[PDB]
Order: structure tokens, then C-alpha cells, then sequence
């Protein structure tokens, strides 16, 4: 029926 | 006040340098008001109730993805002039529309009517 | 700590302002550089309106800041 | 310095108001001629909104001047 959300991830201003 | 733009997204926490998605899915549509401001507004779908809404000026915020972590729909606002960042996930079904739905996104915020 | 006032014309108009300083006197500042009261004058910043008693630190607004001036009905 | 309302089935009713009158009292007086409250009209003169605490001078509208009046029909939620 719908998508289930994603897991957590590091995330850079790069 | 007709809404310029409308998908399934869940708004997500950046702490330090992690992000991670709220599990309080909601829906980010757009809408001008008669003062032809932007409003961006993000509603829970929990409860349907608009729970932010930011009037968002042209060249104001970017809306891109977020090429970190490949796997779904992942999608920051950068607000150019607000110096801030929110950090959105497509909860639709289908991808069918999410390039036109960020397209429009982009083009409501930086293109208003 | 001046800022950029995007007029709805697209005419920008900076004005000298600080940080502590607050909304109120902002709009004040563009009357006499435009002559907008505060009741013409809307000022918006970081994606949302500015209340009024709020300083600029408030809404993160820093130097040459450029802030989104909203004009009222003109009478017509 | 009354003005003409045009309702949705295009009953047009003329109320009596004066130019420095405000968009609230000119509401009133749709209330006690359709009875309809200030809940569920929307005066529109010139293709602009009479925001409530604006006056009729502000939108320009003189005597005898045309109104769209709408009714919230859906009533929202």
C-alpha cells in the first residue's frame, strides 16, 4: 500500500 | 487558494551530521495566497492538520535531493537566504510524479505565478 | 548589520540595521528610505513573516541579509 | 453611499454603508438582509478581497458599486 521509510545516513554540507 | 503543488512526505531530523526520518508522515504542498506569497506548508497525516507553513519568496529556498544515502526518495529545502535546511522523504507509492512534484516544488518556490 | 530590502518591484533597498535592533524599528528604517508604514510594510525573513518586537538575531538575520518586503493594498 | 451585493443565485441586495465604513459592519448588514453570518460570505469588489478591518473606501467602491458575494457552501470543515 505504501512505502515504508528510510534508515538513518550520514550527511556532509560537501 | 488553490494549492500549486501536493505529495506524500515525512519530514526527517538532522542532528550533528545525521539524518533521520520521522516516522510522522505527512504531505508537503504548496499554495499562493492572494498576497502572492508562497506558502510552503507541511501538513501530519496523522492528524491532516498543517503543521508548519513558511511563505517562501522566489530564489528564497532550493529544493534538490540528496544524493548521501541511495536507496529511496530523499529531498532537503535549502532555504538560499533563511540559511536553513529541512529535510523531506516522498511517502507515495510511486515515483511516477515525484520528478514532476520536485520539479513543481522548485518552480512554486523560485517561479511563483 | 545592514540588510537588503527586496521591494515587490524587485527595487532593493539596503538599510543599516542591528542585530539586536528590533522588526519595528526595521520598518520604521524603510518609511524614510521609501515612506511604507508598518501597516503597508510586511516584513519577511527565513521563509516566514517577522512578528514585530522580534530582534533580527531572531530570524538569523545578518549582515546584507536579504529581507522580503510585502506591500498591502495601495487603496485600490 | 450604498452599495449593490450580488449574491451566488445573483440576488442582488443593496446595503446601505458609508465610504469610511469598515468590511465588518458591511457583513452585518448582509447578515440581517440574508441572514447570512459572518461565517460563510466573502465580499470581493474589483477582484480584491475585502479583508476584514479594510474600509470600502480602501477598495475604491463607491455608490451603488457591484459586489461578489460568496457563500461557503462546502462550509469547510
Amino acid at each position: 500500500q505504501e512505502p515504508e521509510p528510510p534508515e538513518p545516513f550520514e550527511y556532509i554540507d560537501d | 487558494n488553490k494549492y500549486l503543488v501536493e505529495f506524500r512526505a515525512g519530514k526527517m531530523s538532522l542532528k550533528g551530521t545525521t539524518v533521520t526520518p520521522d516516522k510522522r508522515k505527512g504531505l508537503v504542498y504548496i499554495q499562493q495566497t492572494d498576497d502572492s506569497l508562497i506558502h510552503f506548508c507541511w501538513k501530519d497525516r496523522t492528524s491532516g492538520n498543517v503543521e508548519d507553513d513558511l511563505i517562501i519568496f522566489p530564489d528564497d529556498c532550493e529544493f534538490k535531493r540528496v544524493p548521501q544515502c541511495p536507496s529511496g526518495r530523499v529531498y532537503v529545502l535549502k532555504f538560499k537566504a533563511g540559511s536553513k535546511r529541512l529535510f523531506f522523504w516522498m511517502q507515495e507509492p510511486k515515483t511516477d510524479q515525484d520528478e514532476e512534484h520536485c520539479r513543481k516544488v522548485n518552480e512554486y518556490l523560485n517561479n511563483p505565478p | 548589520m545592514q540588510i537588503f530590502v527586496k521591494t515587490l518591484t524587485g527595487k532593493t533597498i539596503t538599510l543599516e540595521v542591528e542585530p539586536s535592533d528590533t522588526i519595528e524599528n526595521v520598518k520604521a528604517k524603510i518609511q524614510d528610505k521609501e515612506g511604507i508604514p508598518p501597516d503597508q510594510q510586511r516584513l519577511i525573513f527565513a521563509g516566514r513573516q517577522l512578528e514585530d518586537g522580534r530582534t533580527l538575531s531572531d530570524y538569523n538575520i545578518q549582515k546584507e541579509s536579504t529581507l522580503h518586503l510585502v506591500l498591502r493594498l495601495r487603496g485600490g
